[PDB]
């Protein structure tokens, strides 16, 4: 159970970056979800 | 001393089951996210 020290390359990273943006009104998605109605300053691009 | 030891033991037991719980949520998360991705691809060709 190394759960105190997990891997540095981590899925958790992306969310925190995305999170800090909506703390400044740049993203109007409340649940921190990558959906279309983000806001006015930016524009989500789909990822395939 | 016995109080300290039993709190350690119950915490240990919780810690032991937590990992497998995480793994199960991960498994079923993959199961659903597969169908999420393919449905996204269907909506993509519809956009096209």
């Amino acid at each position: 159970f190394e759960y105190i020290d997990p891997h540095p390359e981590d899925p958790r990273r992306i969310y925190r970056i995305y999170k800090i943006l909506a703390e400044n009104g740049l993203i109007n998605d409340p649940t921190l979800s990558g959906v279309d109605d983000l806001g006015d300053l930016m524009l989500k691009i789909p990822v395939r | 001393n016995a109080t300290l030891f039993n709190k350690l033991k119950e915490l240990q037991q919780a810690n032991a089951e937590k990992s497998k719980l995480n793994d199960e949520l991960r498994s079923k998360y993959q199961i659903e996210s597969s169908k999420a991705a393919e449905s996204a691809q269907t909506l993509k060709i519809l956009q096209e």
